[PDB]
């Protein structure tokens, strides 16, 4: 089941508008969207979901995940947008024309209103551990980048500011094994 | 169930909202070469999963006073990833090419574009001097631009003293901002030799000229990026040796 | 103040106890012909080495350690826990439990992780303390609360580092406490006395760095400058003491210049300026002030 | 189904119409775009098993559910020592269990009892379990220690630890740990409202415990019962609590100072 | 290899029984009325 | 034909032009309750037109640093009509519910609304205060809101603990103003008992939050209303005595 | 074949063309020079057994594997005793182990757990498990040792030693004990390679043990961990080490002070 | 006699199963492609 | 190192002395010209 990722959890948020990608209008021809970890079992931006927290009570997962974006502008706005999903390896892509490589997929603003950009399963071994820390980057999944395709383009008397609400579930491959306690809870007051 | 469409090509995939037929160019499908057609004796590898995927390259913002853009596509992805790795290691190549052009905007803005391919595309130089060593002849940067892209200083001569309106005998589309936010082609092999350097000869290259300028009202977005993606379909690469750069 | 190093590296101390509560004695570094760091082979010096038994570290470790006496258990050697060894900017370890931590704020991880790489990271954001742990580890923050699960060992937070092997990075489940002042470029210091550190001190300071050092007193007489630690293989990068009331200089220190240890200037506007070169890069400094009222 | 899916080889489309990248998320459905309508995967024969992440083997976990003190004094003495039987006072297994609005299992009560030094001395305990209804002990030589038409077990320190099995007794067809509404009838205030949440459906009795002797064992002793859950069933599936626990039976959390779901990063356009 | 064995009258006081492999997500992941197929735009 | 949709129940008619899938909460439908499953022994009574149609509440204005508002769906027609009277006169109850949400806007606002019910909604109290006199609690105002409805404090937790984000396991439906302009959703009776109090007892509870803001440009309208609809499908009401009203 | 070898009867030959013991080495195959084919044999029924030199039953060995001391003191106290679970601690195993490069099997833990002075006691222990990723418990008193979700060991010092039976639980398909590579990627240094033959692959999470009391218990315990292999398949046979060891993950050796494979002899002509 | 009776429902906490007298000595002591004979030379 | 990434033959002295390299044909077009000249370096073969 498909739950709303928390990708713009950094700070000066409250917390309403914590859950939403801003869209606005660049000026240069190419600049990056947000971008995000595919590690589930990690800090982030998939500790708010169902399936973070699933995967958090777990300590190994396997198979393919989903990502689901939601386009939630005007409806004369158009626009095409590039979710890039990279294998593991270098760090974030710097470009456009690096982060192309991968698996990506072009996503234009339409009647309907939602891609799913599907996260494949491009691991060595069978299960990855959900630790993925320090000397456990053996076990990193890669990084989903969402770039600027054409342009956000807006007619006059229209606000020229949207946002992008993510999902994310888990596809019939999905698989978990070694049951364990989360770390989402350390203490507790005496009730 | 026909303005929209999800192309997948490896591990990328493009889905659409407003979309108008996608294009097959001369009516042929990109495949491999036939053993009769064929002319090398070494076998030639063919990764299938690695080199035919889309590829984004950069966007360009089509502001008002805008010519248009080119690219030589055999070139452009000379240098990006496993196919500009494995194309520099060998020394013939042939394959289609799968295209899609992004351009959305709003339902109050206006404009055209025209998005066309031209097989041997020759850029002419810009001058009146017949003497042969004063003769405008235009730079490597120009012929072949690379990942980044040419603009044009006279497009209604294509820059080449071929008139633009008569460029509608290629395989094109059109982008209509009314109408749909982008343009799909899909080209085959088109050369009279089987296999060829995709170093120093570019088969065909893309262009983009807006015919109707673009035009909003005071108030709207005012940035409009230009968004490429091509597939390599059914490579082939033969001759393995050194790598070149170019 | 005994230690002006992230590990110990010149500490001439009279501590000939490995712990002052619960401790077992050290071994003199002249009866010690079993192991390969003894006064027979090292003379001279070479990091302190005499008739004594006192907690060196001569090999280039995380911490100074003495040799202890063999009880057919194993361990030979053992670090000491020096209570006034400290480089000026180091809070100490402290403890790592959850998902509430000592420091709130962002965190990093990386394979080349050292001390100013951290100091660094959490310096370009604006924060007030860094941190890290089990040597791959950034933790940022601002909040005055990191005791909250208390005070470890000095010895027990000696996990090495992953981009250098001479600091140390904290523990597992132990974070080591640094602020972000430290190797700094340029601040407006109004403290009493503190200390000045060269751009990336645990490092050694990069090509090209060129900053500037105020310090102001507001009514102070005069002021007590000192040099603990100075150590420039070259002739062009070089340090200077300026006077910012009519822009002259006072005192002009370089690598062939040995400083004297103190003096006293009538001045109550110092500005320190440090300009390098891209040629040849040892080690910065670690220049202490004092100023009487 | 004993292993998760296994993937059809796929290939690349070049054709108008087909769009499974689009799939709308307005309509409360989810996406069901596979990888073979996507980038071109192989033939794979999964053979991962499922059998780990089923809610019976997931619920078959003891934890701590309940600590009884028992002083046993000699002149500010009590002599028994009741606990009522809940789940909501360690919040491990109350989050593990209120990830769901209504369940259905058995229970495997096991008693851990240490002296406060820590020693187990022969000393014989009496375990007794009341029943909603029923009067509760009052004293170590009570009349409701004699355990006629009442359960009760009897062992000792020195013996392993006591484990019974314990059946569905809810009078209502499934437990709920969540009661939208209140327990009876009349008006209900607007100060405190005590009462709202309140499900009588829960009260499983009394839990008492003595030390069987004569006059008196001066010795604090300390139980701990660790519940396992068997033969369960949940239904309609509820969110993860995110905020700190506070109250037993009320799911209050703090109004200001509140945890955000997800930690703070550096900036939206950075991965680390 | 045998733990479908009781000891007592009462049915409560077994072990767990044979795993039921049953697996319906479409009750969670599509409750909607007209079922959506695959290969079409969700909305026409 | 997909898009265009008549709920007809009773004398009452909704018909809609921008409109999504309907929802089936769990896949179950609301039906009676058999005899196996039943406990009662006196016979239920089932008006089937009186009680099961349409009921419309107010609506309310959606403006931009709004928050949220919820219902407590057994007790808002606790006191309007014909099903009102007879829950009143009734101890035990057993239905399910239809709904539909409103909300229109032109093509040039922008927003989204989460729509969805959360079976055995509990409120809780907001403060940091352990001790058992002063732990705070809601009000009956709070707890049952009636016809009128309330609104949220901190919505990020749904009022109650749990997170917003990790809401969309329940049965939910999105408002997205440039695709639709309404909501529905089809809830069965989910209950661990076969019938219950309609009075002192909510089975479940709408919540509609705006995770999007509402945004627009100056000279736009200003007054975007919210209006719910109610259907009580398939009615059973048992244990005839007076009417109590709370 | 459950017996070794049978000999054929053999006899004498005078003939040019058959050459059976000149069996060439430069080839990197075994000489298949038999005895028949040689000095004249008789006819041997052997029947002497080819069971015990298996696999199985050359690995269905405890040996010592980790030693783990547990003070508990009053005023330098920690509580808990942590042990990384690997077998290179102790050189017997290990080099029974080392003679493969790929290995797979099962384990059979026992715990031995006595005294300083040596006593039994009656002080019940508990011991845990903790898997790699889950958080480490710190202290005697500490929110991890409620072992919800975690598997742990109840057990009394006068009880006989405690034994579980542990699967196959590495990520890849089998273990091995020599990874010719780096953990992750990088550049890498060349002063001091400290991160070089490290495998992900092996570690086994920690083991950790407390006394289960209320205050404290002034005694130094020392626990003993037995591992019994089962189940085991090896590949890729590796020779036996010659040399001392020096460190537990590394197969460091003395450069100077070479042990000879073979003690020295008086001559070369001479047997004795 | 009888070792093959396992107590649980995982089949890791068994015993040593049924032995294998599997034994291939050729791939370690004659890993060559060319079959060389009993009564040959092993090169010519 | 770099001359042994195209078509090549390890040829040890043996009893036999003699190895026989084959070129083979890796022209893009059917036919080379046997001018091979300044611009008519696009018929080249390569180097042995
Ligand atoms: C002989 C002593 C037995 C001790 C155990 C008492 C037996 C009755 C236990 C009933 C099991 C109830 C499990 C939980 C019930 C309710 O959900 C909780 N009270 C509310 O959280
Ligand atoms: C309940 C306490 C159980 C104590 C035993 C812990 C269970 C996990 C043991 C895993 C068995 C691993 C055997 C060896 C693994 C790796 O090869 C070594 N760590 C490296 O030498
Ligand atoms: C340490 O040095 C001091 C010097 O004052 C001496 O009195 C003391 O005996 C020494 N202790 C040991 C253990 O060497
Ligand atoms: C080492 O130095 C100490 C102090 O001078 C002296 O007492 C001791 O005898 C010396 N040991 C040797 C072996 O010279
Ligand atoms: C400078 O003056 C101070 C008086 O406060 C004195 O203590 C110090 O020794 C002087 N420095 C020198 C180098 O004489």
């Amino acid at each position: 089941v498909e739950t709303i990722l928390e990708v713009n959890n950094t700070t000066e948020a409250t917390g309403l508008t914590r859950l939403l990608i801003p869209v606005s209008s660049q000026n240069k021809a190419d600049e990056l969207c947000a971008a995000f970890m595919v590690d589930p079992g990690r800090i982030g931006p998939w500790q708010s979901t169902l399936v973070g927290q699933i995967c958090r009570y777990y300590t190994q997962w396997s198979g393919s995940l989903k990502v689901t974006f939601m386009f939630t502008g005007s409806f004369m706005a158009t626009g095409k947008m590039l979710v890039a999903y990279s294998p593991p390896g270098s760090a974030q892509p710097a470009n456009r024309e690096t982060a192309m490589l991968g698996t990506h997929v072009i996503w234009d603003f339409g009647l309907q209103s939602s891609v799913s950009l599907v996260i494949p399963w491009i691991s060595n071994t069978h299960f990855r551990t959900a630790k993925t820390g320090g000397n456990y980057d053996y076990y990193t999944a890669g990084v989903v980048t969402l770039w600027y395709q054409t342009n956000y383009v807006v007619p006059p008397e229209t606000p020229g500011e949207a946002y992008i609400i993510a999902m994310g579930a888990a596809q019939d491959n999905f698989t978990l094994k070694i049951c364990k306690d989360t770390d989402e809870v350390t203490q507790q007051a005496v009730l | 169930s026909d303005r929209v469409a999800q192309l997948t090509v490896g591990n990328s995939s493009i889905t659409t909202q407003e979309a108008a037929n996608i294009v097959l160019a001369y009516g042929e499908w990109p495949e491999y070469c036939p053993d009769t057609d064929a002319t090398a004796v070494d076998k030639p590898t063919r990764p299938d999963v690695s080199v035919n995927r889309f590829y984004t390259l950069d966007s360009k913002m089509w502001q008002e006073n805008s010519t248009g853009w080119y690219w030589k596509f055999p070139d452009v992805l000379n240098k990006t990833g496993v196919f500009g790795q494995n194309a520099q290691f060998h020394y013939l190549y042939r394959s289609g090419f799968c295209l899609h052009v992004q351009c959305n905007a709003s339902k109050f803005h206006q404009g055209a574009l025209l998005v066309a391919v031209i097989p041997e595309f020759v850029i002419a130089g810009r001058g009146s001097n017949t003497k042969p060593n004063e003769a405008p002849h235009p730079g490597f940067t120009t012929t072949f631009p690379g990942t980044t892209g040419a603009t044009f200083h006279d497009p209604y001569v294509l820059d080449s003293g071929v008139p633009l309106s008569q460029a509608l005998i290629y395989p094109h589309q059109w982008i209509n901002l009314r109408t749909n936010n982008c343009a799909t082609v899909i080209v085959p092999y088109i050369n009279a030799v089987p296999f060829d350097s995709a170093i120093n000869h570019s088969n065909f290259g893309l262009i983009v000229i807006p015919v109707s300028p673009l035009k909003y009202s005071s108030g709207a977005t005012t940035a409009i990026p230009i968004t490429i993606t091509i597939a390599p379909l059914n490579s082939e690469f033969g001759g393995l040796r050194q790598a070149v750069s170019q | 103040p005994e230690c002006f190093t992230a590990n110990g590296a010149d500490y001439r101390g009279t501590q000939n106890w490995t712990a002052l509560q619960g401790g077992k004695p050290c071994l003199f570094w002249n009866e010690t012909f079993q192991h390969p760091y003894n006064t027979l082979k090292y003379p001279n010096g070479e990091g302190g080495l005499g008739e004594h038994n006192y907690c060196r570290n001569p090999d280039g470790d995380v911490s100074p350690w003495c040799y202890v006496a063999e009880h057919e258990d194993g361990v030979y050697w053992k670090y000491c826990e020096i209570p006034a060894c400290q480089m000026p900017g180091n809070l100490g370890c402290y403890k790592d439990h959850g998902n509430p931590p000592p420091l709130t704020g962002t965190s990093k991880t990386s394979n080349k992780l050292t001390i100013q790489t951290c100091i660094s990271f959490c310096r370009s954001q604006r924060f007030k303390f860094a941190g890290m742990e089990s040597g791959y580890a950034c933790f940022c923050g601002n909040n005055p609360d990191y005791w909250k699960y208390g005070e470890a060992a000095s010895t027990e937070c000696n996990s090495v580092c992953f981009g250098d092997h001479t600091q140390p990075c904290g523990g597992d489940g132990r974070i080591i406490l640094f602020d972000t002042l430290v190797g700094a470029c340029g601040g407006n210091y109004s403290a009493m006395s503190s200390v000045v550190y060269s751009p990336d001190f645990p490092d050694t300071y990069a090509t090209g760095r060129v900053c500037y050092w105020t310090i102001r007193v507001p009514g102070a007489s005069h002021i007590h400058f000192s040099f603990p630690l100075f150590d420039i293989r070259d002739s062009a990068d070089m340090v200077e003491l300026l006077d910012g009331y009519t822009h002259r200089v006072l005192a002009r220190f370089h690598g062939r210049s040995r400083p004297p240890l103190s003096f006293n200037v009538s001045l109550d506007f110092v500005i320190l300026y440090f300009f390098s070169d891209r040629i040849n890069q040892a080690q910065g400094f670690a220049v202490l002030y004092q100023a009487v009222k | 189904a004993e292993s998760a899916a296994n993937t059809t080889p796929s290939s690349h489309r070049l054709e108008t119409g087909r769009v499974p990248a689009l799939q709308a998320a307005e309509t409360g459905a989810t996406s069901n775009a596979t990888d073979e309508n996507m980038i071109e995967t192989r033939c794979v024969v999964n053979r991962n098993g499922v059998l780990e992440t089923t809610i019976n083997h997931f619920f078959s976990r003891s934890g701590l559910v309940g600590v009884v003190n028992l002083t046993d004094g000699g002149t500010d003495t009590t002599g028994y020592a009741t606990w009522d039987i809940d789940i909501m006072g360690f919040v491990q297994l109350r989050r593990k269990c209120e990830m769901f609005t209504y369940m259905r299992f058995n229970a495997e009560f096991t008693f851990v009892t240490t002296t406060k030094n820590g020693e187990a001395r022969p000393y014989m305990l009496q375990y007794m379990y009341v029943p909603p209804g029923a009067p509760k002990p009052t004293g170590r030589d009570a009349f409701q220690w004699q355990t006629a038409t009442n359960p009760s077990v009897f062992v000792k320190l020195t013996d392993p630890p006591a484990q019974v099995s314990v059946p569905f007794m809810s009078p209502a067809s499934a437990y709920q740990w969540f009661y939208d509404g209140y327990p009876t009838f009349g008006q209900h205030p607007e100060t405190s409202n005590t009462t709202y949440g309140l499900c009588p459906n829960n009260m499983m009795g009394t839990f008492a415990v003595r030390v069987v002797s004569r006059e008196a064992s001066q010795l604090k002793l300390q139980t701990r019962v660790y519940m396992k859950l068997k033969h369960v069933r949940a239904w309609v599936p509820r969110p993860i609590r995110s905020q700190p626990y506070l109250l037993k039976n009320f799911p209050n959390y703090d109004s200001s100072k509140i945890t955000n779901s997800a930690r703070d990063r550096s900036s939206i356009k950075q991965a680390n | 290899n045998f733990t479908n064995i009781n000891y007592y009258k009462d049915s409560y006081a077994a072990s767990a029984t044979r795993q039921d492999f049953t697996q319906d997500p479409k009750k969670f992941t599509q409750p909607v009325l007209d079922s959506i197929r695959e290969l079409s735009a969700p909305l026409n």
